[PDB]
């Protein structure tokens, strides 16, 4: 039961730093009372349907289309968990303490809803998990992910990167010739210095250095 | 939530007795409002659905 | 679809449901007679070609 | 080295894929000068007619 | 008096402490040791979500490496793609869907359907729960593991010659015979104590004799004597040698690799073709699968037939539709749980043991594998398909707010499909040469399934019309449901013709069949019952604008990621290849376009979660506690509160008149004035 | 109008192309993993939103 | 990694001294605005802390920036302490360039490839920035007393129009040179705590980010970011603290809350905010950190990748 004294500091009215949370401007989940018994809705009129008799009254006429602006009405705040109070009314004392449950039904246990930083972490679950699968575990190698660079000039080695010896096989007669049918593309770069510089419309970037 | 309606009649023993046109769900106990408030909310959120089993 | 998206939400005529039990009987017979010409035309199709 | 923080470069040794031609490879043409011309010429023309 | 006590920031901090125990006891004892059925459901679907991840990822990887030909992915192991695909396959199966319905949908809903007090076995439901984890990572990281788990550039010959315990075996040999062994020690030291790496470099030095090739790792034995680690580091990643092309062997072990989520045989179960690791896992993660399951239909059917209510003991067709379904489900796994686990196990035996229960050359044969798996088989996936029918079948009478069109009829017709689902295991083994009786039964017990279904998709119809329609965005997805379910129904009966499936059988129109009917249809009901138990399962209201995005965005991408699957089905393209002709490369990338939307989709559903628990809003049910408008009473009362409703929720907002001035007067930007 | 296409519509457009030209298509299929233009886009639309 | 360090190229003390002074002059009055929100932030809660609840926790920015510019005296009110804020900076940066520079030409690696540990820099970096800040302490004290002084009641203000008027006021009202070092200790742990939480964190990610995705260009923003996040992280509550002692006046009576020193700040703030009391405008100060960080890198690298192409490094090596 009970509870502490008055601070300035946590009233919205008096401590202008509380920023208001308009969508709770008419709930006040802190005073809500579990199981829930107060009523907040009951009958409403003179809004568009006058609270008056005119039924029959030849001389008035209604116009809902004039409805007089009111406080807007927002959805209902969910009740905040008052932690303390939650681990107190759930506790149990070990060997002095009957296994049994209380008449009263406010011994029932109500979820009240809590901090909202932890769904975060739901928000980017998809995201950190498949980047945990794919950038932190580095599935399935290290190169795949990576921007994509051709290797040198005949880089590791002549068998598996033949760059010179294709250079040749492109400026050979028969190359040009095969160039000639329109069955091989074009050279796609061009060895200058001991460097292999690919052209613009190759479509790839520049070999990385031998550093 | 609790009663849709309310209605006064009176039975063959003259008495005027009340009866509460209850809210209903369709077969589902969690779609059902298991609330003690006279609103339309699901404010109330039970862990034990049969607290006394 | 026409008649359920046109005519069936709350604001454009919808209808008192007021029936307690589905009587149905012979529906799923009758239904059922086109599944039963597609088993006769797969059937058909496939001993044809075997 | 400067202030606070130091943007510390570090040289790497080659790595290299099979394939090249599917992740980012910034285009020639996609200079600053043609990017903001070809976008500005764009945006004016747009906005003029709307 | 005045109190000045010194420390009141400690005081703070002492609180801070208290707070901190206390709170960690409370997660204890309510989230963790908690018999709860709903706290045990939540953490179903939490624990259902990581896993559903998970197996997503398994998805975009296999997408990724069949998004164009050439192996772009895994850049030739086709171990570890079919490594992939069956972790994918099994954990999809066996621990995202399963998990889900079982586990979350079961344990939140039997209680309350049924009307029981917990379950029977809250210490079971407890136990299945905790037991998942371990089998979803053992089912799903066989992608990442195998014993060869170096790679191809890490030089094994730098720390393997500290395994070999040959080497010093002639010590051994003196250990017990003393006798000799001052004759040992005047032998000619050659490599006694000594390791000599041969040169791996052409070195043309002529004053040097002899070149030390030892690694540069292992020069200062200081270094090494006092770190508690293996070798492996003087050979892990030393070298900057690499090949990267896609003909070279990366594994050296073709042997490691898996068998597909239905264990082929003898590959399954033979050392020869399947080497110890990744297939073992498989085959007793299985096992254990068998006993969780085991424990969970144990737990879910005693709790039905014994703690029901007093009203809804046998009579089945007052409980939900969901509730059925799940029960039919328990029951269908109760009979073929021990069939699969007898298979696994002979498998086991197989593998192991050389019992040779499959191998021919002795009695044994293959096809018993077959037969046993697949009798295991087609009843899992009727397991998995059927409680979305209830989900459906849930969802649309209650936003119509009118009886469905024939419950004891769609009763009996899963039913049926049940009874069916026990003869029907063959025409997964079309191929591998039954007998023209088996083969003809089969065939003519498979094609007559599409009669229960057509009654399920008619009863659905008819229940969508002539009622109130209360649009919500749980009967978007049931929409969605019955779409894909039209297509994956049809395609499965399509697959039943004999010649058809001849020339379609382990092809990618099978895939794209059942992932229309699973990852579609399945997974749509599984959002549906999600959306339309959203209060019941996180006490505030959803979120509008990320669930609708979600919806568009995971309801089209399975179009777009498993139509393209038909076209390549109906082009010849088998299945768990890896590689494959280049005329099959863009149906491939539409399909992984269209799993990358599904993708976005999840990041949606995610997002929505996320922003509903920021929203933190009370759910208010649509039928106003009316469901059902027996009575035109009935109507009116709920006509009167929704007006009601209606007018309070319309506060704040300006009239017709006073919206329709605004927005004709808004433009105010003129040149001249009078 | 001008002053519009220059600084804002063309800023976009420019801002964009400076973000999403190197991300190569696929050659005879479809460019699978558009998520990575997500972020981009996302951060093209920050930076000249104001 | 070890092997991995660039320094064929090191900037002479001249150079370091001016590019230093020049693009930290531009990159403080860029994002000096941010830090005078920052600084008001942090007064408004001296004794109440942190009092909404779930998304709301802090102090909003564009709240208090939407305040002071109602004030009334527009964009330009934000430099009132820019005066004397910048000479502030750019004497802590000049002290702690000098000490760095001595200290790491006498103890760098004989390899250009081989620089000192991040530890090690660390530790020249805490040294040099808890000297310089020791130094500037006075220059810092005016800084805030001139931002403080919107927020607090006309009693409370202490009125200074500029540094050299601030100094003298200090010396004169408060006893002397000595009380010009007011809140010294608790400069020189802010200034060791930021010198120490940036370097790290920034390597770190960009050094993880490049074995994840290659040599793109994205990858030292991105660890800019993350660092800039850490380093605010770290850095805040000691700035915070600095804040609160520096406007804290000599009166015991025009102070909401009256601090002994560093320890009673923070115990008081423990007391009356809490522990989430110390990272009030930790966006403000974020945003200010990482626009510094960014506007200093990029131009101290487009000019020294200038200097180096001049020099002849190989492209490599720039
Ligand atoms: C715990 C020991 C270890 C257990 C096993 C862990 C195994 C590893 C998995 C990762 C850790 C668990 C993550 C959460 C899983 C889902 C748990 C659940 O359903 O909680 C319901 C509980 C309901 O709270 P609510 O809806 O806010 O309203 C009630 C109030 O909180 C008021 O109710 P209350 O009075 O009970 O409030 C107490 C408590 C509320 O209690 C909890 O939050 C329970 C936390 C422990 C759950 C233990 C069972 C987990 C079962 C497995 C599920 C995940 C499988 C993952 C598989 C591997 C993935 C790599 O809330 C707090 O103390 C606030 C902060 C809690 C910490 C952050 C969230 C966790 O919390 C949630 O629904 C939040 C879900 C957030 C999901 C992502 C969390 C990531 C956190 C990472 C950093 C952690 C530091
Ligand atoms: C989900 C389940 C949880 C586990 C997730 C991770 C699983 C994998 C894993 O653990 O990987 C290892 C991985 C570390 O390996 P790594 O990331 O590869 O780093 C490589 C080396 O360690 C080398 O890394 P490093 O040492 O270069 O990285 C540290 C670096 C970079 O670090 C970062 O970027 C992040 C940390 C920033 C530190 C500075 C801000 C500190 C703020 C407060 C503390 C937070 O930070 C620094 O150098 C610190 C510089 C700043 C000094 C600040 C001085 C003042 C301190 C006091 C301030 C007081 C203020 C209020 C008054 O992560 C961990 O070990 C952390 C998680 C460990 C979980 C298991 C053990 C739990 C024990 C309980
Ligand atoms: C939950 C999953 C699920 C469901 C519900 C089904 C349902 C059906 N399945 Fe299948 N199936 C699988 C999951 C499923 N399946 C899996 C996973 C495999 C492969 C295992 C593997 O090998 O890896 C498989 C394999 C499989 C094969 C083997 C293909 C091959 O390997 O050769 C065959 C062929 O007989 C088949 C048939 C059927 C049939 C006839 C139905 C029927 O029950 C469906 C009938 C339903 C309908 C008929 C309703 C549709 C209604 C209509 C009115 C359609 C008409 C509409 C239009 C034409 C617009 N399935
Ligand atoms: C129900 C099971 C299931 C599901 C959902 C899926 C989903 C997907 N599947 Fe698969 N698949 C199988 C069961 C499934 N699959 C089986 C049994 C096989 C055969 C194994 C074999 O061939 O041996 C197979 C094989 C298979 C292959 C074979 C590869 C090959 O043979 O060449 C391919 C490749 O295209 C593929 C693609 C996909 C894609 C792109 C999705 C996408 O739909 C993925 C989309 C992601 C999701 C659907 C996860 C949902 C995310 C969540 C986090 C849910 C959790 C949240 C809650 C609802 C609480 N699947
Ligand atoms: C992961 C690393 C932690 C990241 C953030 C932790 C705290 C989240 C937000 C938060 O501040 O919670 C709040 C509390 C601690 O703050 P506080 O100062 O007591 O606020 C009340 C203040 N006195 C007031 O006036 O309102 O926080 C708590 O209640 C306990 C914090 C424990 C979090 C991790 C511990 C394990
Ligand atoms: C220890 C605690 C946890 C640590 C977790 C660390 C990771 C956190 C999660 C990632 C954060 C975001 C990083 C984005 C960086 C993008 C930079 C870039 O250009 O990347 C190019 C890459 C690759 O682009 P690509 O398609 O051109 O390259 C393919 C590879 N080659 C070059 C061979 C053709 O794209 C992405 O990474 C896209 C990221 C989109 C946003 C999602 C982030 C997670 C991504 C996981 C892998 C991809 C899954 C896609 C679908 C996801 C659905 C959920
Ligand atoms: C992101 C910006 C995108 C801009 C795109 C369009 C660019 C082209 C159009 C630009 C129009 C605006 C600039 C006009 C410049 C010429 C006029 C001028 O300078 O006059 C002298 C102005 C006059 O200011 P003034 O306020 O005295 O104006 C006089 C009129 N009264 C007094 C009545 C209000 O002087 C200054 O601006 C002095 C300060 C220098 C500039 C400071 C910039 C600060 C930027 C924000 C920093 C962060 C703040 C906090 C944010 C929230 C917390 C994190
Ligand atoms: C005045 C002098 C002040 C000295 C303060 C301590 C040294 C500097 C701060 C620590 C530091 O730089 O850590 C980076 C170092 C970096 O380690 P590193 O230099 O070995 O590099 C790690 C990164 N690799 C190996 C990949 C290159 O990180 C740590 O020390 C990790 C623990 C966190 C920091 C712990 C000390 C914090 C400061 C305490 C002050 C009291
Ligand atoms: C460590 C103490 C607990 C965590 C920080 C608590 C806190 O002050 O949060 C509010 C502060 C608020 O910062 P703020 O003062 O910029 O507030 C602005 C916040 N809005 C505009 C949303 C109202 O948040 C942080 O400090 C976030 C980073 C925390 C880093 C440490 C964890
Ligand atoms: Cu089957």
């Amino acid at each position: 039961h009970h509870h502490h004294e008055y601070d300035w500091r946590d009233d919205p009215k008096v401590n202008k730093d509380i920023e208001e949370d308009i969508r709770d401007r008419g709930w006040h989940p802190e005073t809500y009372d579990f199981p829930y018994t107060k009523k907040h809705d009951d009958w409403v009129f003179d809004v568009t349907m006058p609270s008056q008799n005119y039924q029959t009254d030849l001389t008035v006429n209604i116009h809902p289309e004039n409805k007089k602006m009111h406080v807007m009405k927002q959805v209902m705040r969910q009740s905040y968990w008052d932690a303390e109070h939650d681990m107190a009314h759930e506790y149990d004392y070990e060997s002095e303490d009957l296994d049994f449950q209380c008449e009263s039904f406010k011994s029932q246990h109500f979820r009240k809803k809590g901090p909202i930083s932890q769904y975060l972490i739901l928000g980017l679950l998809p995201i950190l998990y498949f980047g945990t699968e794919f950038f932190y575990n580095h599935y399935p190698d290290e190169d795949y992910w990576r921007v994509a660079h051709p290797p040198p000039l005949d880089y590791p080695d002549t068998d598996d990167t033949d760059d010179t010896e294709t250079f040749k096989d492109y400026k050979s007669f028969t190359g040009r010739r095969m160039v000639d049918t329109g069955i091989v593309d074009p050279l796609w770069y061009d060895i200058r210095e001991g460097k292999k510089v690919y052209y613009d419309w190759a479509g790839v970037n520049q070999p990385m250095e031998d550093i | 939530q609790m009663f849709v309606a309310r209605q006064v009649v009176t039975n063959s023993k003259g008495e005027k007795v009340e009866v509460l046109w209850n809210a209903q769900c369709y077969e589902d106990i969690a779609q059902l409002n298991v609330g003690f408030a006279p609103v339309l909310e699901s404010v109330d959120y039970h862990w034990e659905i049969f607290l006394w089993a | 679809i026409l008649k359920v998206a046109r005519f069936r939400v709350l604001k454009m005529r919808p209808k008192i449901s007021t029936s307690y039990r589905p009587h149905g009987k012979w529906g799923d017979f009758l239904a059922c007679i086109i599944p039963l010409i597609w088993c006769i035309n797969i059937l058909t199709n496939s001993n044809l070609i075997l | 080295m400067f202030f606070e923080l130091e943007d510390i470069k570090r040289r790497h040794s080659l790595y290299w894929d099979i394939y090249n031609v599917q992740g980012w490879v910034r285009r020639p043409d996609s200079t600053l000068y043609n990017n903001v011309k070809r976008g500005v010429t764009a945006g004016v023309v747009a906005s003029l007619v709307q | 008096v005045s109190v000045n006590n010194y420390f009141y920031y400690l005081d703070r901090i002492k609180k801070l402490f208290t707070y901190l125990n206390d709170l960690r006891k409370h997660i204890l004892k309510k989230y963790v040791y908690t018999i709860n059925h709903k706290r045990i459901a939540i953490n179903y679907l939490y624990f259902s979500m990581v896993t559903g991840l998970s197996g997503a990822a398994l998805a975009t990887m296999i997408r990724l490496e069949l998004a164009h030909p050439g192996s772009p992915f895994f850049k030739g192991d086709s171990l570890r793609y079919l490594q992939v695909v069956t972790a994918h396959g099994l954990i999809m199966v066996f621990f995202v869907v399963v998990p889900i319905l079982f586990g979350g949908f079961a344990n939140f809903l039997i209680p309350y359907h049924v009307g029981s007090k917990d379950v029977a076995y809250p210490r079971l439901n407890s136990i299945g729960f905790w037991i998942q984890p371990c089998g979803y990572i053992l089912l799903a990281k066989i992608g990442f593991l195998r014993p060869q788990f170096w790679r191809y550039y890490d030089k094994t010959s730098f720390s393997f010659p500290f395994l070999e315990k040959m080497k010093y075996n002639q010590y051994k040999e003196y250990k017990n015979d003393y006798l000799f062994y001052l004759d040992f020690l005047k032998k000619e030291i050659t490599d006694d104590h000594s390791f000599f790496w041969k040169a791996r470099k052409v070195i043309k030095l002529p004053q040097y004799s002899v070149f030390s090739f030892v690694p540069l790792k292992l020069m200062m034995w200081k270094t090494m004597i006092n770190y508690p680690e293996s070798f492996w580091y003087a050979a892990s990643r030393v070298v900057q040698s690499r090949r990267k092309k896609v003909f070279v062997t990366k594994c050296s072990a073709r042997t490691l690799t898996t068998a597909g989520w239905t264990f082929i045989t003898p590959f399954s179960s033979n050392i020869k073709y399947t080497g110890v690791g990744s297939q073992d896992i498989l085959i007793l993660s299985v096992v254990f699968a068998g006993i969780s399951t085991t424990i969970s239909f144990t737990n879910l059917l005693i709790t039905r037939r014994t703690l029901a209510m007093p009203g809804l003991r046998h009579r089945r067709v007052l409980m939900p539709f969901v509730t059925i379904s799940i029960f039919l489900t328990l029951r269908m796994l109760a009979t073929i749980t021990p069939v699969l686990g007898a298979a696994v196990i002979m498998m086991a035996f197989d593998r192991h043991w050389q019992t040779t229960f499959f191998e021919y050359a002795y009695g044994g044969d293959p096809i018993l594998s077959q037969h046993l798996f697949w009798f295991f088989g087609h009843p899992e996936v009727y397991v998995l398909i059927i409680p979305t029918f209830g989900f459906i079948n849930m969802i649309v009478p209650h936003n119509n707010t009118r009886r469905v069109a024939s419950k004891h009829h769609m009763i009996w017709a899963i039913y049926v499909m049940a009874y069916m689902g026990y003869l029907v295991w063959g025409h997964h083994m079309y191929l591998v040469g039954l007998d023209h009786r088996s083969r003809t039964m089969y065939s003519t017990i498979t094609i007559m399934i599409s009669m229960p279904a057509t009654i399920k998709v008619v009863n659905w119809t008819l229940s969508l019309v002539n009622g109130a329609l209360k649009i919500d965005l749980p009967f978007l997805f049931s929409m969605s449901f019955l779409l894909l379910f039209l297509v994956a129904g049809f395609t499965g009966m399509w697959l039943s013709h004999v010649s058809l499936n001849v020339s379609m059988h382990d092809t990618f129109y099978v895939v794209a069949h059942f992932h229309i009917m699973l990852s579609g249809a399945a997974m749509t009901g599984i959002f549906s019952g999600i959306y339309y138990y959203f209060n019941a399962l996180f006490g505030v209201k959803y979120s509008r604008m990320f669930g609708y995005m979600h919806l568009i965005y995971y309801s089209g991408g399975q179009w777009v990621a498993f139509v393209p699957l038909f076209y390549l089905g109906f082009s010849g393209m088998p299945r768990r290849i890896h590689d494959y002709p280049v005329v099959f490369m863009g149906w491939h990338s539409m399909s992984t376009t269209g799993h990358f939307i599904t993708l976005v989709g999840i990041i949606f559903f995610f997002l929505m979660m996320f922003d509903s628990h920021i929203e933190r809003r009370a759910s208010t049910s649509t039928t106003l506690g009316l469901p059902r408008w027996y009575k035109r009473i009935s109507y009116y009362i709920f006509k009167i509160r929704y007006l009601q409703h209606t007018k309070s929720k319309m506060n704040g907002i300006p009239g017709s008149t006073v919206r329709l001035m605004l927005i004709n007067r808004h433009f105010v930007e003129y040149e001249v004035y009078e | 109008a001008l002053c519009i296409g220059t600084f804002d519509i063309g800023a976009r457009l420019a801002t964009f192309r400076w973000l999403n030209n190197g991300w190569q298509r696929v050659f005879a299929g479809f460019e699978f993993n558009f998520v990575r233009k997500i972020p981009t886009t996302m951060l093209a639309a920050l930076f000249t939103a104001p | 990694m070890n092997y991995s360090y660039k320094r064929y190229w090191e900037p002479s003390t001249a150079e370091v001294i001016g590019l230093s002074l020049s693009v930290n002059t531009i990159s403080a009055a860029l994002t000096y605005p941010i830090e005078f929100v920052k600084v008001r932030s942090q007064i408004r809660t001296e004794g109440v802390g942190i009092r909404s609840k779930n998304l709301y926790m802090g102090i909003n920015p564009n709240k208090v920036f939407r305040e002071i510019h109602a004030t009334g005296n527009g964009l330009r009110g934000f430099y009132q302490g820019f005066e004397s804020h910048l000479i502030g900076r750019l004497s802590y940066l000049f002290i702690r360039n000098l000490t760095y520079k001595i200290i790491y030409d006498r103890t760098k690696p004989v390899k250009a490839h081989n620089d000192l540990s991040h530890r090690e820099k660390g530790v020249i970096a805490g040294f040099a920035g808890g000297l310089a800040a020791f130094l500037t302490s006075p220059a810092d004290l005016v800084n805030t007393r001139t931002i403080a002084e919107g927020g607090k009641p006309k009693e409370w203000r202490w009125g200074y129009k500029g540094l050299m008027d601030g100094i003298n006021k200090i010396a004169a009202t408060e006893g002397g040179n000595a009380a010009l070092f007011r809140g010294s200790y608790a400069n020189v742990l802010r200034a060791v705590i930021l010198n120490i939480s940036l370097t790290g964190p920034f390597d770190y990610l960009n050094e993880k980010i490049w074995i994840t995705f290659g040599d793109m260009t994205w990858n030292k923003y991105a660890a800019l970011l993350w660092a800039s996040f850490w380093g605010s992280v770290a850095t805040l509550p000691f700035d915070n603290i600095r804040t609160r002692l520096y406007a804290q006046n000599a009166d015991p009576t025009k102070n909401r809350l009256t601090y002994s020193g560093w320890a009673d700040a923070a115990k008081k703030l423990i007391q009356h905010e809490g522990i989430s009391g110390f990272y009030v405008g930790f966006y403000a100060f974020y945003i200010r950190t990482f626009l510094y960080a960014w506007t200093t890198v990029f131009i101290t690298d487009k000019i020294t990748s200038d200097w180096k192409r001049k020099a002849g490094l190989k492209e490599w090596q720039i």
